[PDB]
């Protein structure tokens, strides 16, 4: 790779001054080892104080291996970048990809360190390994080559992928293939024993066509991800307050789906009653119940993706390890719903699980559309910050909000 | 001539599209000119400035100041200008160590390296922006024109260039002798280590052998400053550290500027001196900016700075740090809103101690604070540690497992153990998830006029009690918290309460165990006596029995 690719910020932009925040003598060590080698192999260079950019740096392990990897925290940076038409006006993102039996997700970001970096443009990419309690001064480093989690890396690197794709693509017409920053999404509807296989024959051909990381595959199986539409409970004895929990959640439920109607139901809380008594649903009662029912098991109308408006996604504890979660672009139209439960590793600790919630909506938005969500996440801003990233997994990052009010819809996803 | 290595040149431009300065000369009194002569000629001799033509178009005024004793003159160049047109710099000196992140060092010398940082060339394309000029005797020949060939003193980017320089050449000397430490900070170079005196002060000797390659000449510090070493408003002595001496001024008259400097000196304090507080005096100045304006002590603050003072009486130490130990964090609640904590490797040998105040907000509650001051705690820890220390909390393991398994949001508190040191945080009610049997239902409902601000309040129950009071400049969502507070007093310890108000129920659903609102807090005060609450929420306006008739009964 010769000849480095053109890049610059956008108009009146100047480059990141994001502060690097401590990190645990463990993760600073790792990192020491790490910029010791890529430094070695010509990945990064030492600068000098004339360069005032920075960028945060941490270290995760990937999900099952034990040996640390170096994330840098692109955030900024990627928001400041240029808009990338790499060599066409935009690849369009393969709605066929979340339909695949299978979707196994690659680590592929190691072949960008093959390409440089626009020699101006390096200086954006500037980072501190920090010492502890400010004992030396940090270890500043810059890249000089297309680094792991930047918006431009597979932009520039698009034309040597496709490339290398080629001949694995003209033989199997049917596999798809996306790539999202540093990932690789491979679906096939084959077997997973052949799919598995398929896998490694894609492997030995970015290997013969060249990682740390390559080895592994995260599994996927968009096809059994399942949604959740809204129900009513089935019961044979209603008491006063199962009706108003009713009246509450299908009252909720009409700002989402025409033609709701409470009113036969309301009509069996007359009087002022006992909340633990039970009333008999009268006929009128039970048809408006039937009917709202129908209503809920039809889609919502006019939902559509409109790729110029960000995803949101919120999230709701649930409590025993279950979470809900809503993407929508605007409110009350939901462009996907889902529920997790029993996420391993943390029985105990509800921060550990809600980050792997956000690292698997995360997937589930780039899949489906290409792009990462805007969370609205159930904590506080101090205790998020404090420990998402011991627990963080993937090689990207999305953006969150917090929410500091508890929603009473919680109730109506439970 | 023994060769030595030139020092890397950091390259340095102007902000951009910014250009050089051009500032008048001021004029000068002719003794003050022959002055600037004499030092310009011995600073030209020494290579620090050269000698410019008259096509260099930049300038940056010069004065000539006088000193008490010192019957000199001293040059200064007013950089303000170039300083504002020249690009940012990475500042490598933010933050500071702290002393109860260090570990102890045997023997520890201080060189002076303030003659090196003159071997520190600037970067060549940018002198001319550093351009001044000598006015000339009775204004009858040119002025004599110089630009800098070093770092200036007052220039913006002279500290990062001269830190960055120095560290650069220490590099391998550190790396290679990892039995020493070296700090460096202004034109001091502190080098430590557990070496016998002798064969530390051979290392030394290495370090001036090192520091020679660059032509860096350093002896010792001048008038070696005996134990402790007054360093960044600390006390480092060989076996302990403080603060230097804490001494609050008794007035009579207390102003705006004291009650800062007040606390500053209490912020300080509170990082060795346990159980510091300062909310009241930090109260006293909610939104004044004029630090002249006297403001009276509550009695609150009386007692608070009288508390300090008695903490004061007597200095406390510090204890370095043992890697080898373990790193211990308790914590204790101070009531107001604040607590203190101490962390420390051994019982009674703090490492440090600190506080923390709750976040301004209407409600809160003790759990909650606790859990900041925890994330708080571990973040400085790692700062300084790089680790999280193990907890001791005051807070047993049952009422955290409640609270965190049933709050609305994901919380998480590190490897911690109960300290049965009270108070002790507590949860004080806890809403039903079902409804009660047995319990009389109460349907609750508030409204007000907009215009007139006359309300009502009251609630219909399931026996046909009924209660509607009037109310007078109160607001919608007043008079629905007036509502449940009604149903709450006159029910018995077991009750059912229906509201419509989504108000309410995001308040209460908060869990607080204090408010700013009294009548949030006497809703507070009537859960804790009850024995079971169960709180429905229904929507308003939707025919839903005793719902529908109490918001009648209050909508006036
Ligand atoms: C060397 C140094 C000096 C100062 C000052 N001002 C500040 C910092 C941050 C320094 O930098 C480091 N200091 C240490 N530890 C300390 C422990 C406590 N003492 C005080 C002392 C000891 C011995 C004598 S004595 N018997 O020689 O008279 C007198 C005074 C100094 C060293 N550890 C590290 C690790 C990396 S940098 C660094
Ligand atoms: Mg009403």
């Amino acid at each position: 790779p010769i000849e480095t690719v053109p890049v610059k910020l956008k108009p009146g932009m100047d480059g990141p001054k994001v502060k690097q925040w401590p990190l645990t003598e463990e993760k600073i060590k790792a990192l020491v080892e790490i910029c010791t080698e890529m430094e070695k192999e010509g990945k990064i260079s030492k600068i000098g104080p004339e360069n005032p950019y920075n960028t945060p740096v941490f270290a995760i392990k990937k999900k099952d291996s034990t040996k640390w990897r170096k994330l840098v925290d692109f955030r900024e940076l990627n928001k400041r970048t240029q808009d990338f038409w790499e060599v066409q006006l935009g690849i369009p993102h393969p709605a066929g990809l979340k339909k695949k039996k299978s979707v196994t997700v690659l680590d592929v970001g190691d072949a960008y360190f093959s390409v440089p970096l626009d020699e101006d443009f390096r200086k954006y990419t500037a980072f501190t390994i920090p010492s502890i309690n400010n004992e030396t001064p940090g270890i500043r480093y810059q890249y000089n080559v297309l680094p792991q989690g930047w918006k431009g890396s597979p932009a520039i690197f698009q034309s040597s992928m496709t490339k290398i794709l080629e001949p694995f693509k003209k033989q199997n017409p049917d596999i798809v293939i996306y790539q999202y920053m540093d990932d690789l999404y491979v679906g096939s509807d084959l077997e997973i024993g052949q799919h598995r296989t398929k896998i490694e024959e894609l492997r030995q051909h970015l290997l013969r066509w060249g990682p740390p990381f390559l080895w592994m595959g995260y599994e996927l199986h968009p096809d059994k991800w399942t949604v959740q539409p809204i129900v009513l409970p089935e019961k044979d004895s209603w008491t006063v307050n199962d009706i108003q929990k009713l009246v509450g959640k299908l009252n909720w439920a009409s700002q989402i789906y025409p033609g709701i109607k409470v009113r036969q139901l309301s009509k069996l809380l007359r009087g002022t009653k006992a909340l633990t008594e039970v009333i008999p649903l009268t006929e009128e009662a039970e048809l408006e119940l039937a009917e709202n029912r129908e209503i809920l098991k039809e889609p919502v109308h006019g939902v559509y993706y409109d790729p110029s408006k960000d995803l949101i996604a919120e999230i709701q504890k649930q409590g025993q390890g279950q979470w809900t979660y809503q993407i929508y672009q605007e409110p009350f139209k939901n462009l996907k719903t889902g529920k997790y439960a029993r996420m391993r590793g943390a029985h105990t600790n509800d921060v550990k699980q809600l980050t792997e919630a956000v690292q698997k909506i995360t997937t589930e938005s780039i899949v489906i559309w290409g792009k990462t969500p805007k969370f609205k996440l159930p904590i506080q801003k101090e205790t998020w910050e404090t420990w998402w990233t011991e627990y963080w997994q993937a090689t990207w990052i999305p953006e969150w909000e917090f929410v500091n009010t508890p929603p009473l819809v919680k109730l109506w996803y439970q | 001539m023994v060769p030595i290595s030139p020092i890397e040149t950091v390259p340095v431009k102007l902000k951009p599209g910014m250009d050089g300065p051009k500032v008048k000369q001021w004029p000068l009194t002719e003794e003050k000119i022959k002055a600037l002569v004499e030092i310009c000629t011995e600073m030209e001799k020494e290579g620090k400035i050269s000698k410019i033509g008259p096509e260099n178009p930049y300038n940056t005024p010069v004065f000539a100041i006088k000193k008490k004793d010192s019957t000199k003159w001293r040059k200064l160049v007013d950089f303000r200008e170039l300083n504002k047109r020249t690009q940012d710099f990475w500042e490598v000196q933010l933050g500071i160590p702290h002393p109860a992140g260090l570990k102890k060092k045997k023997s520890v010398t201080v060189l002076d390296v303030g003659d090196a940082y003159f071997s520190v060339p600037l970067d060549e394309d940018f002198r001319k922006y550093t351009a001044f000029t000598i006015p000339s005797i009775n204004n009858e020949t040119p002025g004599i024109r110089y630009q800098y060939n070093v770092l200036p003193q007052g220039w913006k980017g002279s500290p990062a260039i001269f830190q960055s320089s120095m560290t650069k050449i220490l590099e391998p000397f550190a790396a290679q002798n990892p039995d020493i430490v070296i700090y460096q900070y202004m034109d001091d170079l502190y080098v430590g280590s557990d070496l016998e005196i002798g064969q530390h002060r051979t290392k030394i000797e290495e370090l001036r052998q090192h520091l020679l390659r660059w032509g860096l000449t350093t002896p010792d510090k001048k008038h070696q400053k005996e134990p402790p070493f007054l360093w960044m408003g600390y006390e480092l002595h060989p076996d302990k550290w403080t603060v230097q001496p804490i001494v609050l001024p008794e007035k009579d008259s207390w102003t705006v500027n004291d009650i800062q400097k007040l606390v500053g000196k209490l912020n300080w304090a509170s990082q060795i001196y346990p159980g510091i507080k300062v909310r009241q005096l930090s109260k006293l100045l909610r939104g004044t900016k004029a630090l002249t304006e006297v403001i009276p002590l509550t009695e609150e603050a009386e007692l608070e700075l009288a508390e300090n003072r008695e903490i004061l009486k007597e200095p406390v130490h510090g204890v370095y740090y043992d890697p080898s130990k373990d790193l211990i964090a308790e914590i204790q609640k101070q009531g107001q809103g604040q607590w203190t904590y101490q962390i420390y490797q051994e019982p009674f040998k703090n490492l440090k101690t600190g506080k923390y105040a709750r976040m301004r907000g209407a409600h809160t509650n003790d759990v909650k604070q606790l859990t900041e001051a925890v994330q708080k705690i571990t973040t400085e820890s790692i700062v300084i540690w790089g680790k999280t220390p193990k907890f001791k909390l005051p807070i047993q393991k049952e009422t955290w497992e409640t609270w965190w398994t049933e709050y609305w949001q994901a919380t998480w508190i590190p490897e911690w153990e109960f300290v049965n040191t009270p108070p002790l945080v507590k949860l004080w009610y806890q809403l039903e998830k079902e409804p009660i049997v047995g319990a009389e239902t109460f349907y609750v409902d508030g409204a007000a006029n907009r215009e007139t601000k006359l309300g009502k309040a009251g609630y219909v129950t399931n026996k046909g009690r009924q209660k509607v009071v009037p109310l007078t400049n109160t607001t919608n969502q007043k008079t629905e918290l007036q509502a449940i507070y009604l149903a709450l007093q006159d029910s018995g310890l077991e009750v059912n309460i229906v509201t419509d108000s989504q108000y309410a129920l995001g308040i209460i659903q908060a869990q607080p165990d204090k408010s700013e609102s009294e009548l949030v807090n006497q809703i507070i005060e009537q859960l804790i006596k009850k024995e079971k609450v169960y709180l429905a929420w229904v929507p308003a306006h939707k025919g839903i029995g005793g719902n529908e008739q109490v918001d009648k009964l209050v909508s006036a």
